[PDB]
């Protein structure tokens, strides 16, 4: 049960059946080949093994480690992502690019919410990587609304990656509509479309906050209305 | 100001920075205690504050209250607001007076609303907002215009240049997002215009 160990065997991973296991395998790959490649690729194994659920490892990994493990998912799955267009690509490899601007939208959108008040290098290095993010949020907002406009086809639903993909794409467009008031009518349309894929498809599986959900089709029926005593007296 | 705080060390109107708050702690502690035994003091505070330019020359009682709000939120362990009622009723007054008086715009000045649906820390920053707006513009009788028409004075935001809480409404936005689950309602009352 430590970082030796899981390098040692090729099979004992199996027989541990992990975010810990992820943050170790990344500190130890990124501490100043072949050991680094085996240690990305046991990383990269035991992340799928959690069906690519952005919120748990948002949550429980931090942000420069969970751009390493994407950043590598991506170096070894495709190697611009603009200019991709997720058409010819393989269907993992496209699943990797999409998920990887899922992610940077989302902690681009979650950079901005406020919380309570090494380190300091830690600090420095999250800084930068939300500034480089700054630099390409419409890049990832291109791409995400590509894979949402090309839905052609391990495989999952394509309606429920779709239903993902544009709940994060309203998600930034509402972060961004405190600047614009135009962008709000796109957070509105993305919404409308999310609510309506989970209404289709009522699976649970992928999994995304009914409540958040419910609290952003509101705030967009009063920014952009196109009931509640409430929004009749806001209205009139 | 004279009965509640005497003493006056920072009579001037305008707003000091945040970081002064630590070096009058008994002084804005004292002002908050006389608050909460005598409830009619924020009544008085209404009164001024239906003269526009009167709640400028209360500007000193607004910032003690707004900082000792300030300390009890960062010292409110309490996972909500509901725990400490009148500290969240006496954010909700103090924000509502200042308003009142022209001393806040209206985009900052609804914040008091969804005071009561918000963990201590995203209160704090508000209040920390509203500290910081009043320190870009400070509550100065001069930017009253005094309308002749109507005979009362106006405070024009607009014209005081980013009087609509141009980088303010940014930590009133992201408030909003982050608890956007229960927010949501209350997004028409933070609208730009």
């Amino acid at each position: 049960t430590c970082w030796f160990e899981f390098l040692l065997e090729e099979s004992l991973l199996e027989k541990h059946l992990p975010v810990q296991l992820i943050v170790q395998f990344l500190e130890q790959a990124s501490k100043p080949n072949k050991r680094n490649r085996i240690l990305k690729l046991l990383a990269l194994k035991v992340a799928a093994h959690l069906k690519w659920d952005l919120d748990i490892l948002e949550k429980s990994l931090s942000v420069p480690v969970l751009n390493m493990l994407l950043n590598e998912l991506l170096c070894i799955s495709k190697v611009k992502h603009v200019d991709m267009d997720l058409a010819t690509l393989p269907p993992t490899t496209a699943m990797a690019v999409l998920l990887y601007n899922r992610w940077a939208i989302r902690t681009i959108v979650q950079s901005s919410f406020p919380v309570k008040q090494q380190m300091q290098q830690e600090k420095e290095l999250t800084e930068n990587i939300l500034k480089v993010l700054k630099e390409q949020a419409a890049d990832s907002i291109l791409v995400l609304e590509a894979a949402l406009k090309l839905n052609k086809d391990l495989k999952v639903k394509t309606e429920e990656m779709q239903c993902q993909v544009c709940y994060d794409l309203g998600a930034a467009y509402f972060q961004q509509g405190s600047t614009n008031s135009a962008v709000y009518e796109n957070a509105r349309e993305k919404f409308f479309r999310t609510k309506e894929l989970i209404a289709e498809i009522g699976s649970l599986s992928c999994t995304i906050d009914e409540k958040r959900l419910a609290g952003y089709c509101q705030a967009c029926d009063v920014l952009v209305p196109s009931l509640t005593p409430y929004s009749q007296v806001h209205i009139c | 100001v004279e009965s509640v705080c005497p003493d006056a060390a920072g009579a001037e109107l305008a707003w000091p920075p945040e970081e002064h708050a630590r070096a009058t702690v008994e002084r804005d502690l004292r002002i908050g205690r006389r608050f909460r035994e005598q409830p009619l003091l924020f009544e008085l505070l209404k009164l001024v504050a239906a003269a526009p330019p009167a709640l400028c020359y209360c500007s000193v009682l607004l910032r003690g209250l707004l900082a000792a709000l300030l300390g009890h939120w960062e010292a409110s362990r309490h996972p909500d607001t509901t725990h400490s009622p009148w500290h969240l009723e006496a954010s909700c007054t103090l924000v509502a007076v200042m308003a009142e008086g022209s001393l806040l715009p209206p985009a900052l000045g609804n914040m008091h609303e969804v005071f009561s649906q918000l963990a201590p820390f995203e209160v704090r920053l508000l209040l920390l907002s509203v500290w910081g707006f009043l320190r870009e513009h400070g509550p100065l009788p001069q930017k009253f215009i005094f309308q002749s028409e109507r005979g009362r004075f106006i405070r024009d935001f607009s014209r005081e240049g980013g009087g609509e809480g141009g980088p303010h409404l940014a930590v009133l936005h992201s408030v909003l997002h982050r608890n956007i689950d229960r927010l949501g309602l209350f997004s028409g009352r933070f609208q730009a215009p």
